[PDB]
C-alpha cells in the first residue's frame, strides 16, 4: 500500500477487483448482506472488506 | 641590485587543472523504475458457499 506505485493506467481498484474476481467475490467489494433483525436480505448491495483500526487513548473514564 | 623598476606586463598565462569529461555526456543512467504491482498466478477460489 506504498503511495505512488499505482497510476491512472493500473488503478488500485482494477488491482484489487482483479484479486476479489479470482477469489470468486465481487469486483467491486460488496456483498449480499440479509438483515439481522428482519432476516430479510437487503435490497442494497453492501461494501464489505477488513480494515485495520486503531484504538486511541482517550477513554470516556477519564473525561 | 639596484631593483629599478620595470615596464609593464604584455598579458598574463594562468595555469589551472582542467577536468576530464569522457565520462560525462555520456547517455544517463537512471534508477530503474519499481515494477507495477502485478497479480500473483495460481489464485484460485477458496471459499464454497456452505451447503
Amino acid at each position: 500500500a506504498t503511495p505512488f506505485i499505482f497510476s491512472e493506467e493500473n488503478s488500485a481498484l482494477e488491482y484489487f477487483g482483479e484479486m476479489l474476481k479470482a477469489a470468486g467475490y465481487n469486483f467491486y467489494g460488496t456483498e449480499r448482506l440479509y438483515s439481522g433483525i428482519s432476516g430479510l436480505e437487503l435490497e442494497a448491495d453492501i461494501f464489505i472488506g477488513v480494515v485495520y483500526y486503531q484504538r486511541l487513548r482517550h477513554m470516556v473514564s477519564d473525561k | 641590485g639596484g631593483l629599478t623598476c620595470a615596464s609593464a606586463p604584455q598579458g598574463t598565462l594562468r595555469i589551472l587543472e582542467g577536468p576530464q569529461q569522457s565520462l560525462s555526456g555520456s547517455p544517463l543512467q537512471p534508477i530503474p523504475a519499481s515494477p507495477p504491482p502485478q497479480i500473483p498466478p495460481g489464485l484460485r477460489p477458496r471459499f464454497c458457499a456452505f451447503g
